[PDB]
RNA sequence: GGAGAGUUUGAUCCUGGCUCAGGAUGAACGCUGGCGGCGUGCCUAAUACAUGCAAGUCGAGCGAACGGUGUUAGCGGCGGACGGGUGAGUAACACGUGGAUAACCUACCUAUAAGACUGGGAUAACUUCGGGAAACCGGAGCUAAUACCGGAUAAUAUUUUGAACCGCAUGGUUCAAAAGUGAAAGACGGUCUUGCUGUCACUUAUAGAUGGAUCCGCGCUGCAUUAGCUAGUUGGUAAGGUAACGGCUUACCAAGGCAACGAUGCAUAGCCGACCUGAGAGGGUGAUCGGCCACACUGGAACUGAGACACGGUCCAGACUCCUACGGGAGGCAGCAGUAGGGAAUCUUCCGCAAUGGGCGAAAGCCUGACGGAGCAACGCCGCGUGAGUGAGAAGGUCUUCGGAUCGUAAAACUCUGUUAUUAGGGAAGAACAUAUGUGUAAGUAACUGUGCACAUCUUGACGGUACCUAAUCAGAAAGCCACGGCUAACUACGUGCCAGCAGCCGCGGUAAUACGUAGGUGGCAAGCGUUAUCCGGAAUUAUUGGGCGUAAAGCGCGCGUAGGCGGUUUUUUAAGUCUGAUGUGAAAGCCCACGGCUCAACCGUGGAGGGUCAUUGGAAACUGGA
């Protein structure tokens, strides 16, 4: 991806399941290193906006870059700003792909888009950013219907959230509507991170 | 066919001609002057009276107007 | 003060003065003038290297002394552990004075021009002008 | 003299360019008289003329000269025809 | 659409400065470095420049020469006043915005009309004789033209007679109606009748379009520790002069003109759209793109021309450089590259006229360092990588209250992928044309050729075998930088012992340092990360929005009084301010919104919005101003 270190890591420093699983959390629900067992001391009013940023940004896998981007690009239509923000990391084309099912984690939905085996709309579509918009159509190449990381991925008929539609068979997905706040990540305290950036 | 300026002022030698610059930052207006050399003709008019001016093609190296009318005399 | 009094005598701001005046002046020689220009850093040679004693602090602190490429007389500190510096010696100058060394205003660039990196250096290289090794 | 021309927009290997009546004297891309159309070269399916009609005859009959590729655009909407329909009549 | 924090004390609340957290750049430097797209790249010496290229073209204007229908030098026409560069000078009608010219000029282009008659003499080329190292210069003859010059015809142009009507004073638009006065050219074709006629070219007149010129209102940096400036100066008359008005110039007459509303002098500066910052009000900048101006080694002129007082023209003076055979000659990168120098710092002595644009040409075409592309540079922005899934606590490092903890699902192991990479196969768009060839139609013709218009056929790509696409193979080539006491996200060990060092501030180090150096771990970013410089913000720290003056900085020692600022009640009136519509204008690009094309995004394009203290014009009348 871009960053390539222990995803388990980054989910105990943050305190926040990373696969959206809770394995990670698992044994060691503590910072990483050697302070870890030793428990540190509060957390600064900086320090809370700054932590409520990461937890985004690493779900979504983005450097600080691109997601200060998306924010900018978030603020510009009507709305709450932080809910916007929210609803555009969802419709990226690297999180539709995991959030229909081709991919058993976010990183592997990310490898799939970058390698070239999805199309949007019929066309391939090579940049894990890319937006996806209501209406449009995700599949799969016609070289890649058959791999064991889309084949096993896709009979774990996970959640498919009301947002999507997706057709197993078919190997095809459709991006139905803008989705709602319930329906993204409720561990996020998005308020905090529209602070972050007026500081 | 078409306008030229015309301004109204007291002669002050034998045409004063005072407006007002707003100013730019605090917006009070601030009373300034500009004298117009001014071509009378036949010399009629005298010092202080209140006249009318329309502009005009060079006259000389300083005079642009021309004394139409006399408004208030002196 | 009153409006009126404003627009007869209008605010006037305080002029910012300059950290690092020997940097924001050129010299062209043809016309024997000096300009002014804003330049990051300086070209200049050590007329006379040497340490100096700090202002409660306590050690020698080296530094040299620089005519600088608009010549201008300036006293640069030498930062990191030792130096290859001597009289005649070709140095880059930035900006940033040093605290409790009163009349040093300026730095030397580790690493550039004659000014070796500071040896045995591993970490914050590119401050001290170290390579990495290995 | 006045002339119906190209001046170029876009980026590179991209060219756009907008139709006006320029001075022949005028940089490509500067100063104008008056623009009156574009046109696109490189568009998927159609080239992409957009003349206004009304004010390319309005030069033409002024004495504006068109350069050889906006005779052709000019020819491919029509207007050369009404111009020299409307000069003998 | 607006965030604070540290620091004066034993402690406090104020006042007040300082410092820090943000954004930005034509950046530079240090360490590091994979790719693609788009952009940007001498800010310093308007320093000096080696070398190549940056303006030619026309044989359908003309003679000759050399070659076998071609070409060369020359005459002639048009171009060379554009395009390109630079910001030295300039504080000014230079520029922005709004107007005026009844004081203006305008090649090429378009339209209309009337014409294009008749003669003549040169001269370059060339031949020959010389002179000079050269650059080049003389003598003798020779010759053409769409070159030049006479004469004829042509008036709307000039003078005088007046007249009518109109304007904003000078005046202006017609009506005449006499007197003078002013042109031109052929080339290539068709038909043939040597007459007519097509295209291009030529003359005159009048319009249009284009470009240029002048004037005026308002707007334009500091310094008063710059207060006097001017004597063609200010006005008049006359003459001269100009495209044009005018002290523009001169002669004579008068003593005016400018200035505390800042004249003048000194210094600095090209100006604007825009750009950066800011909640805004403001503050800061003018590189890149576009408009305007100015300049072309320095200074002064003029010639040709429609246009220049002319970057790659002339003349002169000067500084400098170069050749010389010492008599003499030559040159001007602030065009594109490039060199030297200066500097912290800024690129190839590249490819092509295929596209767009420009000059010349009837055209084919030629020329075009404009331009379109390629090359170099992480300089910036945007995008994508450097793997993915499963994987229980291995070794090794570090710490240990030697139980363990942590690096860590991290590694290995098992499978999976090929964006990229390598090898191979295919391979766009960007190209529109023009010419020519056919038909058709319009005008014109006596008719044709031709001309305009339409359709059909033909040729043409620098980039470039590039973008892109397809197949195979491999996780294999592809992570660094800064920080971790507080501000401020992230701590332990060892070494050192007020040393060495650190430091933006508070300050840290004098034997148990989370601040020095290293190590492990962690945090923040990531093909970048830090440092320095500079600007805005934070800074309400110049306070109009938005501060103060008893003791913190700050009421002149106190009168009188000039300019200026401000000013009680009512009625009528006005309409400068104020308010409210209309019209015009505020280019394009940009910013913001919407939509479309780039796989996305940058970016590109299209349609809107915004931005004036703008002008002109119609209303209102409470307030300020005028009566
Ligand atoms: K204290
Ligand atoms: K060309
Ligand atoms: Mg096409
Ligand atoms: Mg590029
Ligand atoms: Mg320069
Ligand atoms: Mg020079
Ligand atoms: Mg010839
Ligand atoms: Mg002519
Ligand atoms: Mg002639
Ligand atoms: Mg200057
Ligand atoms: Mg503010
Ligand atoms: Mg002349
Ligand atoms: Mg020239
Ligand atoms: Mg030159
Ligand atoms: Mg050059
Ligand atoms: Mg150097
Ligand atoms: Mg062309
Ligand atoms: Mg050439
Ligand atoms: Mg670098
Ligand atoms: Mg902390
Ligand atoms: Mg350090
Ligand atoms: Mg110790
Ligand atoms: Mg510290
Ligand atoms: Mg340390
Ligand atoms: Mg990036
Ligand atoms: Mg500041
Ligand atoms: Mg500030
Ligand atoms: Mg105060
Ligand atoms: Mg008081
Ligand atoms: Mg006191
Ligand atoms: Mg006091
Ligand atoms: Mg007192
Ligand atoms: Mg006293
Ligand atoms: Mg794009």
């Amino acid at each position: 991806a871009r960053f390539r270190g222990s995803n388990w890591k980054k989910s105990r420093r943050l305190g926040i399941s990373l696969s959206g699983t809770g394995k990670e959390l698992e044994k060691r629900p503590y910072a990483p290193g050697q302070h870890g067992p030793n428990q540190r001391k509060k957390l600064s009013e900086y320090g809370l906006q700054l932590r409520e940023k990461q937890k985004l940004r690493y779900l979504y896998g983005m450097t600080e870059r691109q997601f200060r981007n998306t924010f900018d690009i978030a603020g510009k239509k009507f709305g709450v700003h932080g809910e916007n923000f929210m609803i555009l990391l969802a419709s990226r084309l690297d999180a539709v792909v995991y959030s229909l099912g081709l991919a058993r984690t976010r990183r592997q939905a990310r490898q799939l888009v970058n390698h070239g085996h999805i199309l949007v709309d019929g066309k391939r579509v090579d940049i894990p950013s890319y937006s996806v918009k209501p209406g449009q159509t995700i599949s799969v190449r016609e070289k890649s219907q058959k791999l064991n990381i889309i084949v096993e991925s896709v009979e774990i008929n996970n959640f498919v959230p009301e947002y999507l539609n997706f057709d197993a068979d078919s190997l095809t997905g459709t991006f139905v509507r803008l989705p709602e706040r319930s329906e993204l990540p409720a561990e996020i305290n998005e308020q905090l991170i529209v602070e972050y950036y007026s500081r | 066919r078409n306008d030229r300026k015309v301004y109204v002022g007291k002669v002050v030698s034998d045409v004063l001609v005072e407006t007002y610059k707003t100013h730019k930052l605090y917006g009070k207006r601030v009373k300034y002057s500009k004298k117009y050399k001014t071509h009378d003709e036949n010399n009629s008019a005298k010092l202080g009276d209140i006249v009318k001016i329309q502009e005009t093609r060079p006259l000389s190296a300083t005079k642009r107007f021309r004394l139409v009318e006399i408004v208030e005399e002196s | 003060p009153t409006i009126n009094q404003l627009v007869r005598k209008p605010r006037q701001s305080k002029i910012k003065k300059s950290d690092s005046p020997a940097l924001n002046k050129g010299f062209n020689s043809k016309k024997k003038k000096f300009t002014d220009l804003n330049s990051p850093q300086k070209r200049g040679v050590c007329t006379r290297v040497g340490t100096m004693t700090p202002k409660p602090n306590s050690a020698l602190r080296k530094y040299a002394r620089v005519r600088l490429s608009n010549n201008i007389e300036i006293n640069a500190y030498i930062p990191g552990i030792g130096h290859n510096l001597q009289e005649h010696s070709v140095v880059l100058v930035r900006g940033g004075r040093v605290k409790d060394l009163p009349g040093v205003r300026y730095h030397i660039v580790r690493g550039a021009l004659d000014t070796s990196g500071v040896d045995g250096r591993r970490q914050g290289r590119s401050l001290y002008g170290t390579k990495k090794p290995k | 003299a006045v002339k119906i021309r190209l001046t170029r927009l876009g980026s590179k290997r991209n060219p756009f360019y907008r139709i006006v009546v320029a001075d022949a004297r005028s940089p490509r891309d500067g100063r104008i008289i008056e623009q009156i159309g574009t046109y696109n070269p490189t568009s998927a399916n159609a080239p992409e003329i957009k003349v206004d009609e009304a004010l390319a005859l309005k030069w033409l009959n002024d004495g504006a000269k068109p350069t050889d590729t906006v005779h052709n655009i000019l020819s491919k909407e029509g207007i050369m025809k009404k111009f020299d329909e409307q000069k003998k009549a």
